[PDB]
RNA sequence: UGUAGGAGACCGAUAGCAAACAAGUACCGUGAGGGAAAGAUGAAAUAGUACUCAGGAAUGAGCAAUUAAAUAGUACCUGAAA
RNA sequence: AUACUGACGUGCAAAUCGUUCAUUUCAAUCACGUUUAGGGGCGAAAGACUAAUCGAAAAGCCUAUUAGCUGGUUAUUUUCGA
RNA sequence: ACAUCUCCCUAGUGCAGAUCUUGGUGGAAGUAGCAACUAUUCAAAUGAGAACUUUGAAGACUGAAGUGGAGAAGGGUUUCUU
RNA sequence: ACGACUUUUUUGCCUCAGGGUGCUGUAAACAUGAAAGUAAACUUUACGAUCUGUUGAGGCUUAUCCCUAGUGGUAAAGUGU
């Protein structure tokens, strides 16, 4: 089991869809990426992240989120996405 | 009774049914005819569309209103990595058409060629080609001799090297190229001599040449009749919509006549363009490939910031007058003209004067990054 | 589940349903409540709180 | 006609009183009024489905079990056609 | 309820929806109570309206009204036959 | 429970059709379609099972001509707890 | 439209980031700066649309833009013959 820190550009992913579904899609897209990446069918999306994504309201979700992924076990395996506040996105890359 | 006023029908009949093409790659329907006297030579060449630019050209043409001045013209860029020849094919004429007699292959074929005869190269055990390739040279000679004795047309099997391009795919494009020229023996000699080596565009064409271009059109999916055929819209008041034809035929005969256009597929059609003049044949090694006698600046053909959806040309390239069917990233097939061209155009010598290499992403202000940096000065 | 208790809480406080805060934990202790008297006890304890008004200012005016 | 008897070369549950059944009922109509559908296990349920197993539950299965008979299981006679 | 002869037109409705529009201190609007009943009532009059029913309401009866007209009008073989 | 052709009495007696009547049933068909009323998300609980049960956190709308309070006609136990 | 087609599956590809290219038009922040004037001290202190400086800045730029053997990734292993 492993711990990762990523930055997901929500703007590219969310690009297509209408205002009405925009913020929902950003939440949905987080669930999708985290499961696909970490190899679980189960992703728990922390309320803090949910609050941050919805903070500027339905028309425009934040452009970039720094998310922290946590492999947990006790089917059995799952992961929780947790949000990391940041001063600036610039110059941050993937890390383990 | 007769319709109240008369117009040409919308859209040509001559391309119906307007269904999707079988294949992404183009196909030559017919080759130039084999004039015996000329030496053996290639008739076609495969290339990738990179984008369009504009060019500035000085005009000789006398008695024209335009006359002496330089003019600005649209032009297409087709990247041409050198083709690799891999096989020789001999056809023979029968009342029931051309039938292939035999095919003779080279002693190696590269992975990029090999990938095309699979769907799943990664998953495969890559066992294709290896045991036929082995068989000894007497066998090859015997088949060649059989071909030599009877065949009436000889064609060469050529392929693209997609790794010498920026394109995503690695399954090469294979295409047959007919050889027109001398005796069957000479034709065979020329292909044998060529065989496993690589063939660049300069061997197949000449500056100022007139060329035929074969390419599959831009897709749009299924489009409405107005868009697909050009039909004039119905008035606004109309109850069940307006963007659709108002009759699809008379009462008799009691079927929908085919000629009336209906909604459906648009694009991804096969098309043969004729008679496009080649303005310049680039050289990969040259730094000055896009330079001119008027400009005298060191620069490559690839425009500022790269071609939209194609980026950086790196091999040899053709700068072709005007436009040619199909999208960015598409294969284009170049074909020699069916009859040698005798027009006042076909004789003409194009001394091109300037080639833009400014951006095609937004409205370009500079011809190079070096120019841009110089223009502004110190920045953060 | 907590419907009844929420309706009673509105009456006990003198305040709109929309403003009642029921602790999201210790829900069982709330669930046992079944009378206005029980709500008064819960309110005394800290397990039901009145939310503030959604704040609004004449300052700008 | 009301009520009581007795009858039949009468009808046999889409018939015959509208009505063999909790029928002038249900139901519909502001109202005057209009106004139905729907009978049958078996000899005996004082034989009406015990018990085990799989099921959250319905149910199912059984080496288990009432019956002469349960492909007679409460939609219970027979069980045509589409 | 004017226009869109717009939406819907196997409707969201046996007259609905959107936009546009006419109307607002008076020949104004609404509620409830009350009055007038079928060749009758009522009508700032369209043969309008009188409970989705109006150039004669709704209900039942006279009544299984009546129809030189339409449709239907049921096993076989055999004989003569318009 | 059923025949009767031995003879013969008797009749509500023989159906494909009547836009027949009544009851059942298909192809059309897993289709038309489930479109008004700005729009939801995350976590927790309950449970066999939760997009639309409950709770918290957000984000939203109604916006005192209100899906807020009261009341009238009509409805009639629709109320409440379990 | 769905199919279908085009691809790729570790000298790849996705992923961010840096660079390129543009697009917008000069961020926040601070100044005992400027600014129509204004008011109140026994020259100094208050308010102040706006403007200037640090500032061709800041922000955004592939989701169907370009480059990068730069970062971290790259599961399932089913099914038919």
């Amino acid at each position: 089991p492993v711990t990762k820190f990523i930055t997901i550009n929500l703007s590219k992913l969310t690009h297509k869809v209408c205002y009405k579904r925009k913020a929902p899609r950003a939440i949905k897209e987080i669930r999708s990426i985290a499961g696909k990446l970490m190899h679980t069918k189960d992703v728990r999306l922390d309320v803090k992240l949910n609050k941050f994504i919805w903070s500027k309201g339905v028309r425009n979700p934040p452009k970039r989120v720094r998310v922290k992924l946590e492999r947990k076990r006790n089917e059995k395996m799952y992961t929780i996405v947790e949000h990391v506040m940041v001063d600036s996105y610039k110059g941050l890359v993937n890390e383990c | 009774s007769h319709r109240k006023f008369e117009r040409p029908r919308h859209g040509s009949l001559g391309f119906l049914p307007r269904k999707r093409c079988k294949r992404l790659r183009g196909k030559i329907r017919s080759f130039p005819k084999d004039d015996k006297e000329k030496p053996p030579h290639f008739t076609a060449f495969m290339g990738y569309k990179a984008g369009m630019t504009h060019i500035v050209r000085e005009v000789d043409k006398p008695g024209s209103k335009l006359h002496k001045k330089e003019i600005v013209e649209a032009c297409t860029i087709i990247e041409c990595a050198p083709m690799v020849v891999v096989g020789i094919v001999g056809y023979r004429e029968t009342p029931k058409g051309l039938r292939i007699l035999s095919t003779v292959w080279a002693n190696h074929v590269s992975d990029e060629f090999r990938r095309r005869y699979y769907k799943n190269w990664y998953k495969s055990e890559k066992k294709a080609f290896t045991k036929s390739l082995n068989v000894p040279e007497a066998t090859k000679n015997c088949l060649l001799k059989r071909i030599e004795k009877y065949c009436t047309v000889l064609r060469a099997i050529c392929h693209t090297q997609p790794s010498k391009t920026p394109l995503r795919m690695k399954k090469a494009h294979i295409m047959e190229v007919q050889i027109n020229g001398g005796s069957m023996k000479e034709k065979l000699e020329f292909v044998k001599e060529m065989l496993e080596k690589n063939l660049p565009v300069s061997t197949v064409f000449n500056p100022n040449e007139m060329i035929d271009v074969i390419s599959v059109t831009k897709g749009h999916g299924t489009k409405g009749v107005v868009s697909r055929y050009g039909v004039k819209r119905l008035p606004r008041k109309t109850h069940r919509g307006l963007r659709k034809v108002a009759c699809i035929g008379a009462w008799h005969p009691a079927r929908v006549q085919f000629q009336i256009p209906r909604h459906g597929q648009k694009g991804y059609f096969h098309r043969t363009e004729r008679n496009k003049k080649i303005y310049r044949i680039g050289l990969k090694t040259d730094k000055n490939s896009a330079s001119t006698d008027a400009d005298i600046t060191e620069k490559k053909i690839t425009p500022m910031g790269g071609f939209p959806h194609y980026g950086v040309v790196n091999e040899d390239f053709l700068l072709l007058k005007g436009c040619v069917a199909g999208t960015k990233k598409r294969p284009i097939t170049l074909r020699k003209n069916i009859v040698p061209q005798v027009s006042r155009d076909a004789l003409a010598q194009v001394s091109l004067k300037f080639i833009d290499t400014s951006s095609k992403i937004g409205h370009g202000r500079f011809q190079t990054s070096e120019e841009k940096v110089k223009y502004y000065g110190p920045l953060k | 589940s907590l419907t009844l208790q929420k309706r009673l809480a509105a009456s006990v406080l003198k305040c709109g349903k929309n403003k009642i805060w029921m602790d999201p934990n210790e829900i069982s202790e709330i669930s046992l409540a079944n009378s206005r008297f029980s709500i008064r006890k819960l309110y005394k304890e800290g397990l039901i709180l009145k939310k503030p008004q959604k704040v609004h200012s004449r300052a700008r005016v």
